[PDB]
Order: C-alpha cells, then structure tokens, then sequence
C-alpha cells in the first residue's frame, strides 16, 4: 500500500495535521475556531474531526506495520479525545440538559462555545444564543457512527440518553439555528430550522421513533424551505445528504438540492441563505442585530461559502456521481502555507462592486474573508477528497447505513391482535367469526395501557448522582405502542393512546375508535421504519358492545373483519394470536426496568329536577354558574349530577347533551396538545375562535396543553359549545393530516371557528333547514358523523345557489391558490401595499421577506384571511389575484396602498348596475347583512362576462384610475 | 388599455384568457369545466 497509496495517505496526513490537528488542545482535545475565535464550537468541533476520523479509518484499513498502526491509533484517539472533551463540555452542563429536558427554553440550552483550554463555558447564557439542536444532534450522530466503527462509563451513557431526550423534542422546539442567529431578521428570535430537526432525526435514528417521525413530518412539510423565515438554507445539504440523510424522499432531496443550486450557488460557493449579510459590505460590523429595512440591502450580494460545496462533493460520493464539477470548481482555495489549500469561510463582494453584483447576480470577483481555513469546511474538503480518491468508502464513515435512507421502503404489514377483554366478549366475537384470545389468555404477555409505557420511560435515564431525572412524560403514539417490550423478562404489549383515553366523548362513539384505529394503521404503514413488524394490540372492551350486550358494535365488527381480510386503514394487516407475533416483532428490551329572577335565595330550586334529561341538564347550568361543585342538599353536589347527567346522556347517546355537559363541566381532550403539535408540525398555523380577529387567537407555535386549553376557553368568550368544538375539530384535523395530508394542501391557517360555521351552513343546506336549527343539530351529531362532515368539508363532496356555497367552503377552510403568496409578493413591488378591512400589508415586508417564505405567507394571511366572513375573504382573494393579473399589463406603479375591499365593493356597485340592466329583479339582488355584498354576486361564477372576477377587473381598473391618472398599459 | 379593462374586460382576448386561467387556478379543484364560467346575467339564467 506504500507504493502509490501510502504516500498520498501521508500527504493527506500532513493536510489534516497542518489544518486541523495542529490546533487541537492537548488538555481538552477541542479545536478553536480560528486565531481570533479561540472558543470551541460544538458543531465546528464535531465537523472538524471528520477528516481525522476518516484518516484514521484509512490508515487502519491498511495498518499492518507498527508505524501505520501508530498513526491510525493516534488519529482515532484524537477523534475520541475531541468527542470526550465535548462530552465534559456538555457534562459540566448537566443542570442545563435536565432543565431543557422538561422546559425547552433558550435560557436552559447547552452552550455552543466552550473554553478550549478547560472545557468550561466562555460566555453567559444570555450572550450567544446557545440553543442549537443541530450541534448536539451532530455530536450524537457522529458519536453513534464512530462507535459503530469501533471507537470506544455508564454515567455518561445515562447522560447521552438524557441528551437523546434533550434533542428528542426538536420538531416542536424553536432554535437559534446552525448559524446561531435564529431567524434571518437577526433579532435573537428562536426559530424552527429544518437543519436542526433533520440532524436530530438522524441522531435519534443512529442512536423512541414517535418524535423521530414527528421530525420527519417537519422535514416533509418544510422542505424545500428551510424554516419560517428562510426560503432555502444551504445547510439543508447537511439533512438531505451527508451527514444526516434524514430525508427518505428522493424527490424531496433532489428538489432541495436544486433549490440550493438555483438560489444560493454562486461563483465562490453557495450563500447560506437569501439576504444573509453575515460579512457583506452593507452591514454594520459593530451592530449585533439587523434592522428589518436593511435585509433588502443584503440581496444579491450575500457572501458565498465554499463550505457548502464540500457537501456537494460528499453527496456525489455517497451517491455515485460525475459531480466532479463541485470538485474542480474549488480551485478557489487560498494557498494553491506551503501549498495547503486552506478552504476559506466565505467570499464577500468587494465593497465597491456592490451595485454591479446586485444588478448582475453571481458575477463579481469576490474576496476571501472570515475564517481561513474554515476547519468545519476544511475537514469536509479533506474527507471528500479522501472519499473521492478511493482511500475511503461511504460504508466506513457511515457504518449505520444512514445513506440508505432514500431507498424506497416497502409497505409494512401491521400485525394486529384483537384481544378480548372478557371471555363473554370473546364468545360474542366468535359467534360473529373473529377468533380471538382474552387478555387473561395472552399471559405471560401482559397488556397494559400506553400511560404505563409513558411512565416507564420516565425511569430511563436517571442518575441521581448528577441530578438527571429520567424522561419527561411524553404521549406514546401508535409507533411507540406498536413494538413489544421485554420488561423484567416478561413481554409487555401496550394498547394505543386512543383506547385508554376515555375521558372525552370521542371514546363513547365506537365509530370514532374505528376511525382512530384506521388513522393509526395508516400512520403505521407509512412511518414504520423499524426492525420488526409493528403490533397493535386492540382489546374489545364492554363499551365496544351494542346496547343489548349480546352483540358487538357493527362498526367495530366491520373494522375487525376488514383487518382479518388483510386490509384496513390503507395498511395490510395480519391478524393472529399475540403469541405468534413474538418472533417477527420489534421486541425491544427495557433494561432500565430491571431491579437493582326573583327569590335569589337558592334554597329550594333544584326540586323541579325530581325526566326529559335535557331540561334536567338545562337547569343545571343555572345551578352551576349561579350556584359547579357545590351542594344540592340531597347528599348531592352540582358536579355530581352533572357527571350523572353526562353518564345518562352517554348511555342514551343523544350527543347534543353530552357535548353540553362536557362543555359546562370543562371536559378537555388529553391528547389535544398532541393534535395541535401535529397540525403545527405540518407547517399549518391554527386560529381558535369565532372569526372576528381578537377572539380568534392564532396559534403560530406549539403550545403546552394548559395554555392551549386556556386559549380555547378564552376564545369562546364564555359562549359554550364551541370550546369543545375547537378541541374536537382540532383532533379531527390532526387525524386527517396524519392520514390524508393531500386534503390539507393549499391550506396554511386553519380557522376552527370558520370551519365550525361552514359545517353549520352545510348542515343547513344539506338536510335543508334553518341555519340555526342546523347549528343545534351540529351539536347532536355523533363524533364520527361530525368527522365525516369535516371530511366532506375538506374534500368538497356533496351528499343555482352553488357558487355561494363554494365560496364559503374554500374561505372557511382558508384555501389559497397555488402560487398565491408569491403573486402577492409581486404586486407589493408595484404598489405601496394592500389594505384589507383597514389593515395594511406594507411593501416594506418584501424588503425583509423573500417571496417564498412561510413568514411572508403568515404576514399575508394575517392581513387578508382574518376577514370574518368566509366568502368575502374568497373574494378578497380574487381581487388580490386580479390585482396580480393586471399588474403585469400595467407598466407603471402607484403610490397608494391599495384597498382590496374597495375593489370588491366597486365591483359590487358595478354588479347592481349591470345586472339591473341586463334586467333582473331588484329584489333578486340581495345585500349581505354582514358584508354589504349582493348575494347574487357570491352566487356568480368567477369567469365570464358577468363573472365576479371580471367585475373586479372592471373594479380595479376603475379603482386605480384616480391613483394612476395615466396608465400606459401593455 | 385601462378603458378596455374597465368597459369589457372579457372581450378583449388576451385579458380573457387570463381571467379564465385565474378562475381555474383558484377554482379548478372544483372541476365541462363550465361551472367556473358565467356568460348569462342571472336574469336570463333565472328565467327558467
Ligand atoms: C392597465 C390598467 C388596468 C389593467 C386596470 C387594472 C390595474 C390597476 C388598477 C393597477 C394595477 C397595478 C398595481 C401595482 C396593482
């Protein structure tokens, strides 16, 4: 090997020694960022040791002589030393890991910088924005990979598992990002970056799959966009490619790479993100933050980082390629010291040449500044060279086969065991043909609720010596409660979450349980990427039987018979005894569980209750609010009979009553924070009340269950029977996004109050009735019937007045056209802003929002979609797009903030005159008591000579006539 | 020219094609595709 491969290996040894290993501290093993930046970043240290690890691996695959063994051992032990030093850096902050485990706050996060001479902390928590889930996640990922490569106390194992819990909730934790500045605006605003989420997913996979697939949901929803305030980040290459490989969608990976190439790639590398301005000649060097008005200034002149082209060589090596264009384009290396490449950190447009670069993008000869060499980039450069020259293989750097993520994974067959709670239930199930086994017969396998599984993991990770307290109580979804568990040598199987949660009306409806089971199976068939085959334990309880008790629910039978047939829930299902499923299951072993009016005196007014059960309940709110857990003077309290009333109406299944009792007793869904976190996990915002704006409190970020529940209560303003609707509809939307997320495309802000109003309207026109009696029959809907209404609301299925209904359906669902937000970005260039109901969407937003941001989307949907009425909004949507339509033909720009409502109205006044003349009944046109827009205008089709969009075209042209006196149109 | 958009946006062809395309982008999820088209004033419509 020394003939022609040992000399080149020694050349790379000199490269790594003179670029990386020269700066490693003999005391700590950490690497200072540069001469000026003497501190050691976690992520930079982890990335900078990749070259050393790869060299050691190279040296070892050819280590036969001693000297070669000495070099390989030195390199491998340098890598081990660096990782151990970073460990004591994190170990010294065990009080921060423990605090972030429960309260994921930026003030309780691990520091990014550490003293390279003492493994201590250099700055204060307040001083750097230390929350960077990607640094800890990349450390965990490469700790898993290096160990799987043969690189070697239990206390640090407990600390590492507590770090697993630390980065476990990264799909819902705002971050300061890989660039440790949060959002682009650069005001220290913690933001959810897909880079951190993907790195956390990779670290967890290499090292509980529920939060792993939550991170997967974040990745699918966010890509190709980076985060809320970023169209694209070149750091996404660290997720869709080396080192995370956290995206298993090949199309998504290709789309993200193409977005990076098209938007950020330049002559001297790739810009980190659009309007970055980290080392641009336009920033203020001594000012830490960025004013929202200078972000425009950074456009088209952002610094291009050669570091990202090392990622483009790494993929290309990991995935075989002729991307030998990414190499050969890195001739932009500083010294050819002696001849050391010295990959720069970034290239900045020379200051004088700002105007030329702005105008002519990616064309000016930039200068190198920042760190030189960028050790994070230099290590990746050396690793890619090693890998590309045949001295290394993807399987040596990646012994965990993270690269095989993109390969299509086959559908999984979910084995289900239907277990009888009681033997009588088993007898009924058999009369009907499903042969099952009782929970007693399944012994020695012990069936437990998922609550017990969540509590068991709270004893994982605990060392009281360093004050680490297990894992926080997290709800285990279907993914967690589908593996079999080896606890104290006896196998424990756990039923899904939705079965033991019988505290809200959803569990009483057997159809709901069928629907929850179907959603769980659909989620399992797609998200199970685990060794073994998942096993859903489905016990048929006594509540699952019919009214008589000698027969089983039809819906539950039908579901079980379909599962026996192999298909239910979009999933192939194998039913059988739980004993048969031991050999082909994810039988994980939990080793931590081994031991070792008048008359205001309310003296006698409840006497009227002593049989309609509606009236009995009605009195009971007078006697609750006026008199909830107070006495009744008959060995009874207000709460007690309300619970008795709740049980009675559950037995009679008159759903309006159950909902009301639930509503005034403040029944709350336990897995509701999970529903909100799932809906927000898919990059969909939520608003909770009736539509006028203050009541409708928006949910932009995840909220803890107490807050979420409290936000729901205050959004009803005391008006009952909607606070429960918000939770129930949120749950249904979560299930439908888990199962049929295509239904939720072109939707970005779910207005629950508008949804409820549109369900009431649909119950009013279907089963024609008054809108009000329909608002009351919506109460009397079964939970599964209401879920069906929501399906039909979403998919627009029907059980001269049509176009008003559509305009309503789409507006309530807040459905926007494809490309609508980017089109709004275009008009804001022309006009000075849009005004809806007096609220202004200024053009200054575009000076800090790139068109494809999901932060500009929110800005638009907060000025436009806030309109209470469902249709008025869909018309305001048209008037914007006809404004977008006519902006292209118009050659000039106007200095007015255009009031879209007026264009809607001017079209309204243009609707009376034209229709009256074409000759239509004056009473045929009817104004709206809420919007002042003729009902027939809503009923009008979009296109045509009398189409509503044509009227707005005749309105916008007659609107901008006084603003634009002259209009040399194209 | 503006006057044409004000008077008869539809006849002028280039604009109509745009109007009809915008109708679909927004509302082709509801799709003869004619439902998205209204060439009768509701009176000649509600005549039968
Ligand atoms: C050529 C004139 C029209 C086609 C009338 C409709 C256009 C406008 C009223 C102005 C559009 C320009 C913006 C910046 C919104």
């Amino acid at each position: 090997s020394r003939s022609n491969s040992g000399v080149r290996l020694d050349g790379y040894a000199r490269l790594v020694q003179q670029t990386i290993l020269c700066h490693q501290n003999p005391v700590t093993g950490l690497l200072p960022a540069s001469y000026d930046q003497k501190d050691a970043w976690v992520r930079d240290n982890v990335y900078s040791i990749l070259a050393v690890w790869g060299l050691g691996l190279a040296y070892r695959k050819n280590a036969d002589r001693d000297e070669d063994k000495a070099k390989a051992y030195e390199l491998e032990q340098s890598v081990v030393k660096l990782m151990r030093g970073l460990l004591h850096c994190m170990i010294r902050q065990v009080d921060k890991v423990e605090s972030f485990k429960y309260s994921q706050s930026t003030k309780d996060s691990l520091h990014a910088k550490y003293n390279t001479k003492t493994c201590a902390t250099v700055v204060g928590d307040d001083q750097w924005g230390h929350l960077q889930l990607d640094a800890t996640s990349v450390y965990l990922l490469f700790l898993a990979q290096m160990t799987a490569s043969g690189l070697h106390s239990l206390d640090e194992v407990n600390f590492i598992q507590n770090l697993v819990f630390y980065i476990e909730a990264a799909y819902k934790t705002a971050d300061f990002g890989i660039w440790e500045r949060g959002d682009k605006t650069n005001q220290g605003i913690s933001e959810l970056n897909a880079s951190s989420v993907g790195m956390a997913k990779a670290a967890l996979e290499a090292l509980l799959a529920d939060e792993v697939q939550h991170c997967q949901s974040i990745l699918n929803s966010l890509l190709p966009r980076a985060s809320t305030s970023k169209e694209v980040d070149a750091s996404l290459l660290s997720v869709v490619s080396f080192p995370a490989f956290a995206v298993e969608d090949s199309q998504l990976v290709e789309l993200t790479k193409q977005e990076i190439i098209t938007k950020l790639q330049g002559r001297y590398g790739c810009c980190r993100f659009l309007r970055d301005g980290y080392k641009t000649p336009k920033e203020d060097p001594n000012r830490l933050y960025y004013e929202p008005a200078e972000l425009k200034l950074f456009e088209n002149i952002e610094c291009e980082w050669p570091l990202f082209w090392t990622y483009f060589i790494l993929d290309g090596v990991f995935s075989g390629n002729a991307e030998q264009v990414q190499e050969y384009k890195e001739a932009l290396e500083a010294v050819l010291k002696n001849g050391v490449p010295l990959l720069p950190e970034l290239y900045s447009v020379p200051p004088d040449r700002v105007d030329e670069e702005y105008q002519n993008p990616h064309t000016v000869d930039r200068v190198p500044m920042g760190k030189l060499p960028h050790m994070w980039g230099q290590s990746l450069y050396i690793l890619g060279s090693l890998m590309a020259e045949g001295f290394l293989a993807p399987g040596e750097i990646d012994p965990l086969n993270r690269r095989f993520s993109t390969v299509p994974k086959p559908d999984v067959v979910v084995q289900v065991s239907i277990l009888a709670e009681t033997e009588e239930i088993k007898t009924i199930l058999k009369d009907k043909g499903i042969y099952v086994e009782t929970i007693a017969e399944v012994y020695p396998i012990r069936v437990q609720p998922a609550r017990i599984l969540s509590h068991i993991y709270s004893s994982l990770g605990c060392n009281n010596r360093m004050k680490l307290s297990g894992r926080p109580y997290r709800h285990m979804g279907v993914l967690g409660t589908s593996k079999l568990y080896d606890i104290r040598k006896t196998i424990f199987t756990f039923t899904p979450q939705f079965i033991d949660q019988q505290q809200f009306y959803l569990a009483l409806d057997n159809k709901m349980i069928v629907e929850m089971l179907r959603t769980d199976l659909s989620y399992l068939c797609s998200r199970w990427r685990m060794t073994g085959q998942p096993t859903i334990t489905f016990p048929i309880s006594h509540s699952m039987l019919d009214e008589d008790g000698t027969s089983l629910n039809s819906s539950i039978l039908a579901a079980l018979r379909k599962m026996q047939d192999g298909y239910f829930g979009g999933a192939r299902v194998q039913t059988g005894k739980l004993s048969e499923f031991l050999t082909t299951s994810c039988c994980t072993h939990l080793s931590f569980m081994d031991p070792g009016s008048g008359e205001v005196d309310f003296k006698a007014l409840v006497l009227q209750l002593k049989e309609q059960a509606d009236i009995l309940y009605m009195l009971y709110t007078m006697k609750g609010p006026d008199w909830t857990e107070l006495y009744n003077e008959r060995s009874a309290t207000v709460r007690e009979l309300l619970t008795e009333l709740y049980g009675k109406v559950g037995e009679i299944r008159h759903w309006g009553l159950i909902r009301y009792i639930s509503g005034i007793l403040r029944k709350k869904v336990e897995a509701l924070d999970e529903a909100c976190t799932d809906l927000l996990s898919h990059q969909k915002h939520l608003t909770v009340g009736l539509p006028p704006e203050p009541r409708e409190k928006t949910i932009s970020a995840p909220l803890p269950y107490e807050a979420l529940t409290q936000l729901i209560d205050e959004a009803s303003e005391g008006d009952m029977s909607i606070s429960i609707l918000t939770q129930e509809i949120m749950v249904y939307l979560a299930m439908y996004m888990r199962t049929q997320p295509g239904l939720f495309a072109e939707m970005f802000r779910l207005r629950i109050g508008l949804i409820i109003q549109v369900m009431a309207t649909e119950l009013a026109h279907s089963l024609r009735c008054s809108a009000e009696e329909a608002t009351e029959g919506l109460m009397n809907l079964s939970p599964s019937a209401m879920k069906n209404l929501l399906h039909h609301i979403l998919s627009g299925k029907e059980f001269q007045g049509q176009w008003q209904r559509r305009r309503r359906l789409d507006g309530a669902l807040n459905r926007v056209p494809v490309g609508f937000y980017q089109k709004v970005w275009k008009v804001l260039q022309k006009c000075h802003g849009l005004s809806v109901e007096g609220f202004v969407l200024p053009s200054s937003t575009t000076r800090e929002m790139t068109p494809g941001e999901i932060k500009f989307s929110v800005h638009v949907e907060s000025v436009l979609n806030r309109v209470p009425q469902p249709e008025y909004r869909q018309l305001l949507v048209e008037a914007i797009l006809v404004l977008t339509m006519l902006a292209d033909i118009e050659i000039h720009s106007i200095g007015s903030i255009i009031a879209v409502e007026k264009i809607v109205h001017i079209a309204n006044d243009l609707f009376l005159q034209e229709q009256k003349t074409l000759g239509a009944d004056d009473t045929m046109l009817a104004k709206d008591p809420a919007s002042g827009i003729c009902t027939l205008l809503y009923d009008s089709a979009p296109s045509g000579r009398f189409g509503t969009m044509t009227y707005l075209s005749k309105a916008a042209a007659t609107y901008v006539q006084e603003f634009l006196p002259h209009s040399i149109c194209a | 020219t503006r006057e044409i958009v004000i008077r008869d946006p539809y006849a002028l062809r280039p604009l109509r094609r745009l109007i009809d395309a915008y109708a679909f982008r927004i509302y082709g999820h509801w799709v003869n595709r004619a439902a998205l088209f209204e060439n009768t004033p509701k009176a000649v419509l509600l005549s039968l």
